[PDB]
This record gives structure tokens, sequence and C-alpha cells, in this order.
């Protein structure tokens, strides 16, 4: 209602929403949901320090994960390993063979 | 408790000003109303920055809104953000300019110059500690490009010692909406460069250069180029504002930038733009909007940057983001091209860091820059100036509003020693 | 040569030489010897004898900011000939050092 | 009894104090509120019943750093009127620090350090935390410096200067503020120690473990070298060292005042389970070059004196053993005219650890405070970048017409280029 | 980190590349929108939360394949601005992608190639597709690899050319691209890797028995080579060959750089029951001549160079045997200067299977790669070929008119002449 009648024929091209072109998908890497937006420098209070570093607890814990999946891998090889070289010649072979004969 | 006074002038200062006021107050949270609804109280606590309050709790712009034709201070008044605006800082005119930059400077803008300087001093002596003045406006126009120089001329001799920040957008030749427009912009920077503490250069065809191949945007409207403007001037003032683990404010990067009084002229380039295609397949990382910053195609002026060597070099950066990996970037950029940054100012660029980023963006950057490489766009402007005014072309509007053709001839030689003094910095 | 093979072997350097090339690519003989000619000025302590990059530049850096301030000149080409370990680079700087510290003739 | 006054000038001096009064809390017990739930006599200020003030001010011309003290978690810690404000910031310009726009606030500054020392019964020194590349850190750090001199003589005073780094820096016209701030410090600061920020950097990349560091954890054990300097005033050791014996120990003469800094055990809480501190590994991780809070090198120059502050678990009997195993080090030397260069300090508590921060908790700490001709290398760094930049005069129409003259910068380039002699004089053989 | 950038040139480098990115995702678990329900960092970089990318430019004059793309199963995992397309195609014409079309569209082509090098910390490598027969991969990617070795210095750059067949093409003016193209990738090519669609047609009546097969049949192989080749890299095995490992044990010299390729076991489900797939009985089936992927017989040359990429249930002693055996056996026969010309790469992973391949499930596979003295026999026939073709000088007023001169024909041939040359001397005894 707050229009001059010369710009109120066209005020839906003339205004619009031009916020699309620096806003972004909220599904998206850039989105950021107003919540660590505003964060502020913890000083002494140790978790509000985390929160403000925290792409050093980010990728800490990418080096974390990392370690534990390859500790995890590398105990299921090591397991297929132990089960591979088990087999000798004290192992469960050629002894049908032998109860034919 | 910096203030910043904002002077709106003409067609194209009151588009981009307006465009600029809505993010500003959506920044600091400042409903159409005037109240105040933002969730920190972050935004309270430089909220005396660009906004004087007022009864109720409204909070109203420190904007004076100038022009001299009447059409376009309904066209801000009508559209959204519109009723924040004080109406005693609406000054206008009624005949209008006609482009002419004559009628803008000497015969119909100085009925509306002491009209103008009343709320200047108002609004100047009503804040405790002015930072600077902030003037958007073009050079091609009539009333932001006559009648807005000589408002700089004035506010400067009233406070020498404040800042000035002109947001003067200039001529392109690819774009071309007015025939007389290289003799108002040569014009407008001979007022411009003995007057101004410090100049950032826009222009509508690299405007539309973002907007095509960054943006990749099929119609760009004429308010989208203002909402790059917008996030211009946003930046800028990021570290005024808003807490910050390295501050930075006008006058700091001021000194950083200019190393003699003439080099005042900047080229500045919004980072984090995307396509809506391209948001989910890019990583906001603090490596990845250094290449973006530094690109040639970001940058806002027509100048390309690969020519002329980098005198100086700003970056403002916005959110949590660590100085270590913020400051070795500066390092690699200056090391793997150094033909493109000049010898003897070693570390070009002053880098600063703010913690609150924009709404809606994890991260961002904003880019000042002194070049040699801006003299090129100032020869094209020049070279359609001295073609015109050899034939005595267009001339008889000019003098015959007073405007003799001795001082056409003195912006020329102011012109090309500009240009000149930049061409010495190149070797 | 052999009149330069017989002026590093007066020397005494705790660093044989061998394969020269490589030897005073790290800058270790060429700083034992500026250290010789200039006890006061130069000792060994400053140097570190490694193979590393950035202890090679540095090595190679005080010798050449400590040959600029007494005057002595060797061609920065040649010092990164010798840091890139480029084939005759270390001969020609050794006939050069041969010839401005004590003066002799080249054949 | 025994105090200090840490005034902290610019954005710098108050970021890295911010720190230093968060780790002065932790050791001494006392809440962000400043109520306790005889050691702290040193560094707070018992009130009335149950608060303790800190002895330190916060000014700077910018408002906007000094505020966020105010509005933060420690606002009940600090006396609201002694965190000095300004109206605008001296914007990197030495002649506004100095002279346009630091002469009207530093009026306030000396105020309240007459309230401040008037409170302590015997003052034991000053320390000044400041960074000369910026404007407040130089220009305003130079006047308070110089007035300190002359409303307080013979008071010791201690400069923990953030300093111009080779590589990496935040600003073009710091090596203008540096040379200024260098002829200021030369002659008023008793005992100036640098440090640098590209060395912290690369400390906190390898020790620390953390690929991508912040001012924040600089500045927290920058902390941790203030407070283990400063342990010896507040609790018992076996060797206390105050800061009038600091002085006679560590300067040999009054010019050459310049100190490096290096803390031992940098370990995060992953390394220390494996990590082994003792006497000897922390002395020799003390003086290995990598370690050093200054970006350079000691073996270019000669140790000319050196300081070891030993915290925690240390007996008196190993730290003479791990001093005879540096004294027989090949690449450490000493200079020739001092025989008897360490002056080690022991003190019996261990360090404490920040909640929310990277060290980890270490029984053994040194802090290394040594005096070296090596330092004659980062002032000629800032020789040459300073020279080529004012060959043809770039930013002095900024300096120039704020007050300062142009012969002003004459002044300060020969105070750097006698310097320089200096140290290649002293650390000659003779 | 291990870190591969790709780029698929022409119309056969972007349906090679997607069946081959077909097999990367499927690897990985990468579904094709584009999220999964630590080792794709070597081929995907990830972006943020949930979302990995390729690290691929699909670049070509012709529109319509790049678009297919853009439009198929796979929208959602590409990046748009890595697809590049052009307005009209090269068409057959060496001219045209080097010279005239060429140019506007290979500024855009390093642009992107930039964005992805300074994004990946530790580049490996190039492994550039591209199809020498046609105008867009032999003349765009002459100017792509022309750029690549000025900008990006010693750095490797691993190349799958399709090369024409002797017997059969779908083109005339080949062996005019061809010759030209040869000489871009002699100088500045570090591995060059020779397919030819006859060859793969072989293998895929006989192994396969797909009697009538198409281009996504041969594409689907191909990748199964690609992938086996940089599968040590991707995942942990017994012997890890990185990208830099390959290179110094398989070219001897720097202008021989020209590499056969087989993949052993290659078979349908119907076949896989009744066969016995053996370590030995792989092996075997590498060093076929059946089983090699350019129409070329290995017997006529010398074996200069080989390269075993196990992937699999391999035991690291049973290679060893079939290492033995293939050396006894005197049908093939190495250079008298090369006694130890084996490097066996052994992977802990089995190959996967794409649902619909004609690929079955195989507990072992080998991906062979061997530089071998054959290739001179292989380029001696398409030099037969051109010297016919331009000794009369026909189909050359196309070329001169789009920017070419006459005497680039010419200069183009002794450079073929001097690879024979070469070839043939190193391999004597
Ligand atoms: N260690 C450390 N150094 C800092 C920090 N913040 C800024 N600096 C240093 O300060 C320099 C920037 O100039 P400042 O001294 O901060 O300038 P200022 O204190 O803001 O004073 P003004 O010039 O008035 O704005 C940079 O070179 C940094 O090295 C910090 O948080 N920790
Ligand atoms: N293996 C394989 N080869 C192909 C495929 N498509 C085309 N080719 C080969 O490519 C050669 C012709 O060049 P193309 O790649 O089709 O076309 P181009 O190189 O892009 O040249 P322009 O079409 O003019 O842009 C033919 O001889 C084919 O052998 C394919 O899908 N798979
Ligand atoms: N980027 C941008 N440019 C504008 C806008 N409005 C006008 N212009 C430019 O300003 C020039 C003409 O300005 P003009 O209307 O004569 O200004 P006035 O005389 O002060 O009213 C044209 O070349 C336009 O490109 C705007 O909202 N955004
Ligand atoms: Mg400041
Ligand atoms: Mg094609």
């Amino acid at each position: 209602t707050h229009a001059t009648g010369r710009f109120s024929r066209f005020w839906d091209r003339r205004y619009a929403d031009t916020s699309h072109i620096t806003s972004v998908d909220p599904c998206s890497a850039s989105y950021a949901p107003s919540e660590g937006t505003y964060v502020r420098k913890g000083w002494g209070s140790g978790d509000a320090s985390s929160d403000f570093l925290t792409y050093q607890g980010a990728d800490r814990d990418q080096r974390a994960r990392q370690r534990q999946a390859v500790a995890v891998r590398t105990t299921a090889r090591s397991e297929v390993e132990a089960k591979l070289s088990g087999l000798d010649d004290a192992s469960g072979l050629d002894d049908g063979r032998l109860q034919v004969a | 408790m910096r203030e910043i006074v904002h002077i709106q002038g003409g067609q194209c200062g009151n588009q981009i000003g307006a465009k600029f006021w809505e993010v500003v107050s959506d920044e600091h949270g400042i409903d159409p109303t005037g109240t105040y609804h933002g969730d920190s109280d972050l935004q309270l606590e430089r909220i005396n920055v660009y906004f004087n309050e007022a009864t109720g709790g409204r909070y109203v712009p420190r904007a004076i809104l100038m022009d001299l034709e009447p059409g376009t201070m309904d066209s801000v008044r009508s559209g959204p953000y519109g009723q924040i605006f004080r109406p005693d800082n609406f000054v206008f005119g009624q005949t209008g300019a006609g482009n002419n930059w004559a009628k803008g400077h000497y015969t119909e803008g100085a009925e509306l110059i002491d009209s103008v300087l009343d709320v200047v001093r108002k609004e100047a002596e009503s804040c405790d500690c002015l930072q600077g003045f902030q003037v958007c406006h073009s050079l091609g126009g009539g009333t932001g490009s006559g009648m807005g120089t000589l408002l700089i001329s004035k506010i400067r001799e009233e406070y020498p010692d404040r800042m000035m920040l002109t947001f003067s957008v200039v001529p392109s030749p690819k774009v071309s909406d007015t025939v007389v427009e290289p003799y108002n912009a040569t014009l407008s920077v001979h007022q411009l460069v003995e007057n101004a503490d410090e100049c950032m250069v826009l222009d509508n065809e690299a405007l539309y250069d973002i907007c095509f191949r960054t943006l990749k945007l099929t119609t760009p409207t004429f308010g989208d180029l203002n909402h790059l403007i917008s996030a211009v001037m946003s930046g800028i003032t990021c570290c005024l504002r808003f807490p910050g683990q390295l501050n930075a404010d006008l006058r700091k990067l001021a000194v950083n930038l200019i190393p003699f009084p003439r080099l005042h002229f900047f080229m500045v380039g919004f980072t984090p733009l995307t396509s809506r295609g391209s948001q989910q397949y890019r990583a906001l990382t603090v490596p990845e909007l250094t290449q973006q910053m530094w690109d040639a195609k970001n940058m806002m002026c027509a100048a390309d940057p690969r020519h002329g060597r980098y005198l100086t070099a700003s970056a403002l950066f916005r959110g949590r983001m660590s100085t270590k990996e913020v400051d070795e970037q500066m390092l690699n950029v200056q090391n793997k091209n150094s033909s493109y940054f000049v010898e003897w100012i070693p570390n070009n660029v002053k880098s600063s860091v703010c913690d609150i980023p924009p709404k809606g963006l994890k991260m961002s950057a904003t880019f000042i820059g002194n070049s040699t490489a801006i003299q090129e766009m100032f020869k094209r402007v020049s070279e359609q100036f001295t073609a015109m005014f050899r034939r005595k072309a267009f001339l008889h509007w000019y003098t015959g509003e007073g405007m003799d053709e001795m001082e056409f001839t003195e912006a020329e030689s102011n012109m090309n020693d500009l240009v000149s003094e930049y061409q010495q910095y190149q070797d | 040569h052999r009149d330069v093979l017989k002026w590093v072997q007066g020397l005494d350097l705790s660093q044989s030489l061998k394969n020269c090339r490589r030897d005073v690519a790290n800058g270790f003989l060429v700083a034992e010897i500026f250290s010789r000619y200039f006890p006061a000025d130069i000792q060994m302590h400053s140097f570190a004898n490694a193979a590393s990059s950035h202890f090679k530049r540095d090595n190679w850096t005080q010798l050449q900011a400590f040959c600029g301030r007494q005057g002595i000149n060797l061609p920065g080409d040649l010092v990164e000939g010798c840091v890139q370990g480029v084939h005759g680079a270390a001969i020609a700087l050794l006939e050069h050092l041969y010839e401005a510290f004590t003066g002799k003739k080249v054949p | 009894m025994r105090e200090v006054i840490s005034i902290h000038i610019g954005q710098a001096g108050i970021q890295v104090g911010n720190a230093c009064w968060e780790l002065y809390c932790l050791e001494h017990g006392i809440q962000p509120d400043g109520q306790m739930p005889d050691a702290f006599n040193t560094f707070f200020s018992e009130t009335g019943a149950g608060k303790h003030v800190p002895r330190c001010i916060f000014l700077d011309l910018e408002p906007t750093v000094v505020d966020e003290v105010r509005t933060g978690t420690y606002r009940q810690l600090f006396h609201p009127e002694q965190l000095i404000s300004g109206k605008e910031d001296a914007a990197n310009n030495f002649a506004r620090g100095h002279y346009t726009i630091g002469k009207e606030i530093v009026d306030l500054a000396l105020d309240r350090i007459r309230k401040l020392a008037d409170n302590c019964t015997g003052l034991q020194g000053f320390l000044v935390f400041n960074a000369v590349g910026g404007g407040t850190g130089s220009g305003l750090g130079s006047l308070l410096l110089e007035r300190l001199s002359v409303d307080y003589g013979k008071k010791s005073k201690l400069g923990f200067t953030v300093y111009p780094s080779p590589q990496v820096s935040t600003a073009v016209v710091e090596p203008y503020n540096s040379v200024l701030s260098t002829h200021s410090l030369l002659e008023h600061t008793d005992v100036a120690v640098m440090l640098d920020n590209e060395a912290i950097y690369d400390i906190c990349r390898r020790s620390l473990d953390i690929e991508r560091p912040t001012y924040t954890n600089l500045n927290r054990l920058i902390a941790q070298v203030i407070s283990s300097l400063t342990a010896s005033l507040r609790f018992d050791g076996a060797l206390n060292v105050d800061i009038t014996e600091f002085q006679t120990n560590l300067v040999p003469y009054p010019r050459i005042h310049f100190m490096l800094s290096s803390y031992a055990p940098i370990i995060s809480a992953e390394k220390a389970y494996h990590e082994q501190l003792s006497v000897a590994e922390i002395t020799n991780a003390a003086f290995e070059p990598a370690s050093m809070m200054v970006k350079c090198d000691p073996r270019h120059g000669k140790y000319m004196a050196c300081c070891l502050m030993y915290r925690g678990d240390v007996v008196p009997k190993d730290v003479n053993a791990s001093v005879a195993t540096i004294k027989t080090k090949r690449t450490i030397q000493f200079v020739d005219w001092c025989p008897t260069g360490f002056k080690c300090g022991i003190n019996y508590q261990p360090p404490t650890v920040v909640p929310g921060g990277d060290l980890a908790k270490v029984q053994r700490a040194v802090c290394m405070i040594s005096n070296s001709t090596a330092i004659g290398e980062i002032f000629s760094r800032l020789d040459h970048k300073f020279d080529l930049m004012y060959a043809k005069r770039a930013f002095v129409h900024w300096y120039v017409g704020e007050g300062m003259e142009e012969g002003e910068f004459s002044e300060a380039r020969e105070d750097l280029a006698a310097l320089e002699k200096d140290f290649e004089e002293v650390g000659a053989e003779s």
C-alpha cells in the first residue's frame, strides 16, 4: 500500500527478489544455518573455544575417522591373512585321499 | 561508534544504494517496518555505524537520498525497505539534469547544493565520530556525475579529515546508455582526483560479464547488478560493524593501499559468487576463495589486471577462518606470479579477517586492489573524449550553461596526467 | 686442474673431494675455505653439513652475504648452478675462487 | 610485596593478554567472576571480600577489540574503566598513534598507571605487550614507554613485542612502523623480548599437529611463555629469579637487550603418552632452532647470554647435567667473553592446561630466554625492506601530514643502521 | 594424497569416460546422484557434506555427446562447468581441431584445468583420453597437450589413444589425422597406451561370445583396463605401483613410450562356471596375442618391458610361479639387454562387476601393459596408407584452407619415418 501510482503498476518486475544471486541452496556445502554465523570467540569456555575453532575439530575428527577406518580394514585383512596362512601339512588336506586309498 | 554517512545521487546512485540498504538491514536484522528482529546481540553492538535510533525502537538509516528529478525519489520510497529512510533527507529537484554535466554542476544543481549541505551538516553533527562519508553515484549521468562531484568538493572543505568512499561507476564502451557519456566522465574524474580520499571503480560491462559466466543468469535484471554492488559495500565495512580477529577500518585500508595521493582508484570483486547449478558442487574453503578472488573475470572493472602489475591489494575476509591459512594464501599468490606484482612495494597484499560472515554464507571475501592496470579504462574514456572534443561535438549544451572550453582542456590535461603516473609504475 | 687440487689439499679441510661436484653442492667445503681465509669474519660453526635444499640455500646465502660485504665476488649464476648440481659449475667456481683468493694464473 | 603491571597496547596486545589473563585465573584458581572458591598478589589485587581484580590495563585506540573483553566471559573480572577505549583507530599509522590521536588517550593511560602503581606496595616491573607493525602498538606504545621513563625512573619494564616476519605479514606499511618503533624501544625498553608470528605458526604446525592454526592458538602458548617467566615471583622454587636479577644476568650492554624465546614441551594430547620429557630432553628441545618463537636461526650468531626457566618436577641436580651437555654441543656456541652464560631458574609447580586448549598435561617445562647476536639478522631483514620502501617515497604522505616531519624517517634509519654495526662488533672475536 | 585428473577429448573420449566413470562410482559405492550410502580421493573430490564430484573434464567441439551426459543417468554426478561443449565439431579435420576452431575452446579448457589442479594437493598425473582418427581428438588433443607441457613441466601424462585399424576404419581421412597427431604425442606424452577398435572387436567375439558388439561393450572392458591400472593408488595391496612407478619401469628411452594393452580374464558367467581361474592360467592368457588390445603381433617384435597389475585373491607367491613359467616359454622373446623385464603389482580388491556388463564375477584379474618393439609394425601400416594417400594430394584443400600449411604434412611424415627407424634399431641385438 506504500506505493506511488506509477510504480505500483509494475512493482512486480521492478523490485522482485534479488537475494537469490548470493543466497545458496540450504542442502549445499556453502549454506550456514544461522547458528554458526554469529559465533563469539570463547576464551573462558572450552566448548565455546572449540565452537569458534570448529575447523580444527573438523580436521582432527577427519584424521581420527581415517585412521579408524584403516584400522578396521587392516584388522579384516589380518584375519583373512591368518586364516589363509594357517593352512599347512597339519591342516585337513589329503586325509580324504588317505581314507579312500 | 565510528559512523558512516551515506549519500546517493541520481538514477544510478539511488537504485544502487536502495539495494545496499536492503542487504545491511537484513544483516543487522531490521524489518521493513523498522524494528529489530535478529537472533543475536552482535547486531546491536555496532548498529550505530549505519542506523540512528528513533523513538519506539525504530532504526533509521544515515542515508541522504539526493536527485535532480522527483521520479527516482518515489522509486526508492515505493519499494520494499523504503519506509526506513527519513523523509527529511529526501532532497530532490523538479527539472532534471538531462544528462548535462553543466546543469548538475553549475546552473541547476547549485540551487540544491545549499539544501543538501544542510542535511549533511545535520547528520554529521548528530553522530559522535565520523569514520568518513560514503557516496554512490554514476559518472556518465548528469545528476550523479555533475551535481554529485560538486557535493564531493563541498564536503571536503567542510570535513578535510574524514574519509571519502566513492562507489562511482564509470562509463563503458560496450554498454553505452548515453552519447555524451565520455563528456560527463572526464569532467567528473577531474573533480574526483583532487577531492576524494579513495575511489572504487565499477563498470556495467564487467557486472554483465559476472552475471553471465559466473552466476549463469539467463536474464540478468537491472537490480541483479545492484545486489552485486550491495555485497561490495557490505564487505568493505565488515570490520567496523562486527568483531574480528584482525580488524580493518576505512582509514586502515586507505593507508595500506595508496602509496601516493593520486593513486586512489581501485577495483572490487566479491568472492563467493556461485551459480545455482554449481552451488552443490563447490566446496568453500580458505584456498578456494583465493582462486576466485584473484581471478581477472571476477573484478567489477573493465580493466584486465593481467596487463598491469598490482600496486597494492586488500583482502576482507568474513567467517570462521584460520589466519595461517588466510595469509599463507597471500604468499602463494605473491610467489606463484611475481610478474603481476610490483617489486618496490614488498608484500603488496593487506589481509584482514572477520568472524561474522554474511547471512546464509559459511565464508565470504571482498577484494580491494590498487593496480596500474586500471589506466586502461581511463584511456578509453580519454580516447572517446579526445575524439568528440576536437570536432566541438555536443558542446553548445555545455558552453551554453556557463562552462567555458578552458576547463574542458584542463579536464583532459588531468586525464592523461593520471594515465601517465599510472603508466610509469608499470615499468 | 692440478693447481687447484694442490691448493685444496693444502687447506686440509675435513671433507674429502672425491666427486667434487656433488661434494661442494651443500656448500660445506666452500664454507670451510672461506672460514680458513677469514677466521674472524667466518667460522665453520655457522654452517650445517646437510643435503637439504633449505640448509643449502641458507649456507649459500650466508656465503653470498659475507662475500658481498667483504668485496669477494663469485657469480650468482655459478651459485645457482652449484646448488642445482649442473656439470662444470663446481669446477668453474673452484678456479674462480682460486684466482680470487690469492692471485695465480690458469692455463 | 612483589607485583607486575601488565600493559597491553594495540589489538595484538589485547588478544595476547586476553589469553594471558585466561591462564592466570586457572593458575591461581580464580573463577571468571573474580571470586576465589598468597601467590595471587603479583597479578591480582585482593579487593574487599572475595574479589580479585587484575593489575592490567587494556588500552587501544580502536573500540571494537576492547569492548569484546567487556561483553565477553571475563566481564566481571576487570574494572570497567580499567579497559581504556578510543574514539577511532590509529589505522596502521605511526604518526597518528604517536602525534595526532595518540596524544589525547595517553593522558588517561598514565592516570590509571599511577592508580595501579600506588596500589602495589613494591612494584617489580612493567609488562608491555604490543605489536610494532600496527599504528596503536608502535605509535601509542612509543609515547607510553617514553612517558613511563620520565614518570618512573629506574623501574624495570619488560617488552613482549610481536615483530614483523620475513615471509608473511598482514599489512604493507608495517616496515615503516616497525623501523620507527625500533628507535622508541631501543632506549626505553629495559628487556625487549622479540616474538615473530611465522615461527609460532611453525611450532603449532609440527609440534601441536594443527595444520590450520589461528591467532587464538598462538596467544595461548605465548601466554605460557609469560606465565613461566613470571612464575618465580608467584610460586616458591629451588632457584627463584626476580625481574631485577633477570636484567643483570641477560643484558651485557645497555643497547643490547633483545631476546629470543623458546618453550620446550609443545606436545599434543595424543603424543604425550609416548613422548619422554626428561630434563635433558626438554633442554635439548629448547635449544633446537625449530622450537624458537622468532623467525631466526641461532647458528648464524653467537649466544651471548641465556636464561632457563624450569617448571614442575625438576631437581637442581639434573639441570646442571643438561647445561653441561648443551655447553659441549658443537652446533651451540657462546661468545668468548661470557664463560658462564646459563642463568637457571627452577620452580616447583607444573604448568596448567587451559580447558579447550591444545597443550597436554606436562610435568616439566623450560622457557628459554636468551640473548644472541643472531638477532641482528631479523633487524637487517627490515633494514633492506624499509630502505627500498623509502627509496622513492611511498606511504610518506600519510605520515608527513599527521604531524611527523620528513627528517624523522632518517633518524629512525641510522638508529637501525648503528644497531646493526653494534651486533657484529660485539659478537666479533677479540 | 594420491590424486589424478582425467581428460577426455573427442567423441571417443566422452563415451569411454561414460563407461569409465560408471565403473569408478560403482567401485567406491558412489550412487549416480552423488551420495555415498576414503579411497575415493584419487578420483572424486569431496565437496563439503554428502557430495563427490569427478576430477574430469569432458571437452568436445561436438555438442551432442556432451549434453548426452548432461541428460543421461549421470546428470547429478558431473560438475556442469567441467562439461565443455562447442558450437561446431572439428569434423574429421586435424586443421580445424588445431588451428581454426581449437583456439577458442582450449582457453576455457586450461581454465578448468587450473581450478582442478590447485584444488588437488598432490597431483599424480593426467589420464588423457582421445582418438587420433577424429578431428577433435587429434586436433584439440594436440593443442591441449602442447599447453599441458608448457604450463605443467616434468609432470606425468598417460595417454590411451584409440588408433586406426588396418582392416577397418569408420572414416576416410583418418590416415591424415593420425599421422599428424603422432608428432604431438611423441614429444609430449609420457605414457602412450595404444588401443585399436578392431582388436577389441576380436576380443569380444571369442572371449565374451558377443558376436555383434557395440561401442558400449568396447568402452566397458577398456574401463576395466584403466581402473586396474590405477587400482594400486586407490586400494591397499601387497605391491603398490604408483603412477610414477610405471614410467621408470616401462620406458627405457624418452622417445619410446608406446605400450600394448591386455586384460586376461574376460569371460561370461556361462563360461566362468566351467573355467577354473588360476593365477598361472590367467597370466598365460595375458601374454596371448589374441588378448592384446592392439591389432598387432607381439611375436614379430620383442618384449622390451612389461607390467602386471594383479587384482583380487592373489598370493604373492603364485605370481612368481606365473612369471617363471612365462620366461621359460620360448614363443615370447625378451630383448637381450633387459634380463629382468617384469613389474608385478598386486591389489587386494577383486574387480567390481557393472550391472549389465558382459564381464562376469572374477576373483582374480590381470591388467597387462607391456612395452614392445612390435609397435613399429603398427605405425608402418598407417605410414603406407598416408604415403599412398598424400602422393596424389587429395583431401588436402580442407586442411590447407583451415590454417594448416602444406609442409606440415611433409614434416609429420619423417616424424613417423624416424619413429620407424628408432623402433628397429632399439630392439636390434
Ligand atoms: N600473536 C598475535 N599477533 C597478532 C594478533 N593480532 C594481530 N597481530 C599482529 O598485529 C599486526 C597487525 O597490526 P596491529 O598491531 O594488530 O595493529 P592494531 O593493534 O590493530 O593497531 P591499529 O594500527 O591502530 O589498528 C600483524 O602483523 C600481526 O602480526 C594476534 O591475535 N596474535
Ligand atoms: N573405443 C571407442 N572408439 C570410438 C568411439 N566412438 C568413436 N570412436 C573412434 O573415434 C574415431 C573417430 O573420431 P571420433 O572420436 O568419433 O570424433 P572426434 O575425435 O571427436 O572428431 P569430431 O567428431 O570431428 O569432433 C573412430 O575411428 C572410432 O574408432 C567409442 O565409443 N569407443
Ligand atoms: N549497475 C547499475 N548501473 C546503473 C543503474 N542505474 C543506472 N545505471 C547506469 O547509469 C548510467 C546512466 O545513469 P543516469 O540515469 O544518467 O544517472 P543520473 O543522471 O544521475 O540520473 C547508465 O549507463 C546505466 O548503466 C543501476 O541500478 N545499477
Ligand atoms: Mg588497531
Ligand atoms: Mg567428435
